[PDB]
């Protein structure tokens, strides 16, 4: 924990809110020009944890809520998530009367304490029903996007997440009216009949310096799973798939050349860095264990 | 509404007609094609067909299968289903009767009585178990012979007889004039068992014949009452008790040489489940977006405990697809569409 910096780190400016910049970016409205504008959604660790806990706590029923944050450039930042007092069946949720009063009161109370962020989106949980936009979510997301432009639909699946051990969070945004534009068919199948109406987004997560510092001492028995990590063995299929997509991207960039090369180089660097990190861990293990009593 | 077409298809002597009968049948179907609630019409027509074919004979099987074929159009092969089965059963009964007549004429040709069987199928017809009444020894020989013949022809079928939906003729010998009776099985049995002896009390009839009390009461209600001359009794209307001393009068002056006292035919006496099924249909969807019909039905059957009939499945699927909850290009597949 020493021989480094302990003050405001380079992962804390993401948590800083600038009112003037947000006002300028809201007045600019760069989203209306290119409709494929937003492509990245950065969610805080706290927001994701709260969303997953609330979705799982609902049991087999469906739950819904809001999420705060802001928007910068080509990315949407989602910082906090607060639930709603909704009473939904196994398929549909309504949020009839007490949900909106809760929204207004909670936003006002949060602004009282110091929460300077505004509402940035809504989320609703599919209890084992995959991760896609239904014919009602599409309509309500279009309704929200028509007037409150900075918005995003987050879909979470609690049952599948708890059964498979991996979170299933999907960020989506709807195209406006009249916007038309051995390989698996899941690309069309896993979406509803409105597959051409909405498009997904790249979901990433971030955490603060204090978040990582406190989570470093979260538990002191994963060291065994790190020493006997067995890297380059549990994700070989991942690396082969990455190599295949990298070859496809290289072919596309070569066709274009005859700026697309930048993302291909980035993907290649990422895959190679992962492989080199795995080899480094294996070399460290070999030096630690097998180089003793020779 | 089907009563009109049943009466038009019924045998009526002078009612017999020509190709314009087929035209009127087509007109009836023209009035029917836009009528909703086809299930009630189909059930009523099934009952009418069973009544016309099971007991007695209709005007002609010609217009019968013509009507069946006409209902096959615009409805579907699987929708008609049973009626074609009844028609095939009647054809098989005729063929089997011809074969049995040939067999009886071939070996040990005696022919004490003239049997006429109408073997039906268990499933299609609206069957009903008989009273298990003991048959008098005159007709037991033919029952045994036909049972043996049927077992020899078809292997492993078993005959489930029904002694409540048949007719017979009795050669009465009270006095001069062989008044040929036409009776049901119960009346045949009563008269035959009364033949040996005289003046059997009602309890004696119950013991000797074995008919149920209610059916025996209904049967003995006839053979009297009408015209007050079949049997002379001091009580009128209905008066029968245990130990009653009744005997047929030793004369029958009914003024016609055709006796039909088988007049019995004339003097014959969900919301919660639908909600659960709809909820199951919705829950199966919003998951498997594109699903086949049979797969959907099997999935709902798996997800439910109580049996539920497939008709409920079909009607609820149609009702909930009417509400734009799904959409239907294969005709046996559904997309979610919300």
């Amino acid at each position: 924990l020493a021989n480094n910096m302990q003050e405001a780190q380079s992962i804390d400016e993401i948590y800083k809110y600038d009112k003037k910049q947000q006002q300028e970016i809201l007045a600019a409205k760069p989203w209306t020009k290119d409709h494929h504008y937003f492509k990245y959604c950065k969610i805080s660790a706290l927001a994701l944890l709260k969303m997953v806990m609330h979705a799982r706590s609902g049991g087999n029923l469906a739950v819904m809520g809001l999420m705060l944050g802001k928007v910068d450039g080509e990315t949407m930042i989602i910082m906090d998530s607060f639930a709603l007092p909704v009473e939904g069946t196994e398929t549909r949720v309504n949020a009839q009367a007490a949900a909106y009063e809760y929204m207004a009161a909670y936003i006002e109370n949060a602004k009282q304490v110091g929460r300077l962020e505004n509402a940035i989106g809504w989320y609703h949980s599919h209890p084992g029903y995959g991760c896609w936009l239904s014919g009602i979510n599409v309509s309500t997301q279009m309704l929200n996007q028509q007037f409150q432009e900075p918005f995003v639909a987050v879909v979470i699946d609690p049952t599948r997440t708890i059964s498979a051990g991996k979170v299933n969070l999907g960020a989506f945004r709807t195209y406006p009216k009249g916007y038309k534009p051995t390989i698996p068919l899941n690309k069309i199948e896993d979406f509803g009949v409105h597959c051409k109406q909405y498009y997904a987004l790249e979901v990433s997560y971030f955490k603060s310096s204090l978040d990582r510092k406190l989570l470093e001492l979260l538990w002191n028995k994963y060291w065994v799973n790190t020493l006997s990590s067995s890297s380059l063995l549990t994700n070989a299929d991942y690396t082969t798939g990455q190599v295949f997509d990298l070859s496809e991207k290289l072919e596309q960039s070569e066709a274009q050349l005859g700026d697309k090369l930048a993302k291909a180089t980035r993907d290649s660097c990422k895959t190679t860095i992962e492989a080199i990190h795995g080899l480094m861990s294996q070399v460290i293990k070999d030096k630690l264990f097998n180089q003793i009593n020779i | 509404i089907a009563k009109h077409v049943d009466s038009k298809l019924r045998a009526g002597n002078k009612e017999a007609t020509d190709e314009e009968l087929e035209r009127t049948l087509d007109k009836i179907m023209i009035l029917f094609r836009f009528i909703h609630g086809k299930d009630v019409f189909e059930a009523f027509y099934k009952k009418d067909l069973a009544k016309r074919l099971l007991v007695g004979k209709s005007a002609s099987v010609d217009a019968e299968k013509s009507m069946l074929s006409k209902l096959k159009h615009e409805c579907g092969a699987a929708f008609t289903s049973k009626l074609e089965g009844m028609f095939k059963d009647m054809e098989l009964s005729k063929d089997i009767m011809v074969h049995f007549k040939q067999h009886m004429q071939n070996q040990s040709d005696s022919g004490p009585i003239d049997l006429t069987v109408n073997i039906l199928t268990m499933g299609y017809w609206p069957t009903y178990t008989p009273m298990e009444v003991h048959l008098t020894p005159e007709m037991i020989k033919l029952q045994e012979v036909f049972k043996a013949f049927y077992l020899g022809k078809h292997s492993g079928r078993k005959l489930q007889w029904q002694t409540t939906l048949g007719h017979a003729v009795l050669k009465a010998e009270f006095k001069e004039g062989k008044k040929e009776f036409q009776v049901s099985l119960f009346q045949t049995l009563v008269l035959l068992m009364f033949n040996e002896g005289d003046g059997f009390s009602f309890e004696e009839i119950k013991m000797a014949t074995g008919i149920e009390d209610s059916e025996l009461r209904r049967t003995l209600q006839s053979l009297a009452c009408g015209k007050a001359r079949v049997l002379i009794k001091s009580p009128k209307g209905k008066e029968v008790e245990d130990g009653d001393k009744f005997i047929f009068n030793g004369e029958f002056k009914h003024k016609l040489f055709r006796i039909k006292i088988n007049q019995i035919q004339m003097k014959e006496t969900f919301q919660d489940r639908q909600y659960q099924i709809d909820a199951a249909i919705v829950r199966i969807m919003k998951m498997r977006k594109t699903l086949g019909h049979n797969l959907l039905v099997s999935e709902l059957y798996n997800q439910l405990k109580f049996p539920v009939k497939p008709g409920d499945l079909k009607k609820r699927i149609e009702s909930l697809i009417d509400r734009d909850y799904m959409e239907r290009d294969n005709p046996n597949q559904y997309h979610y569409v919300a």
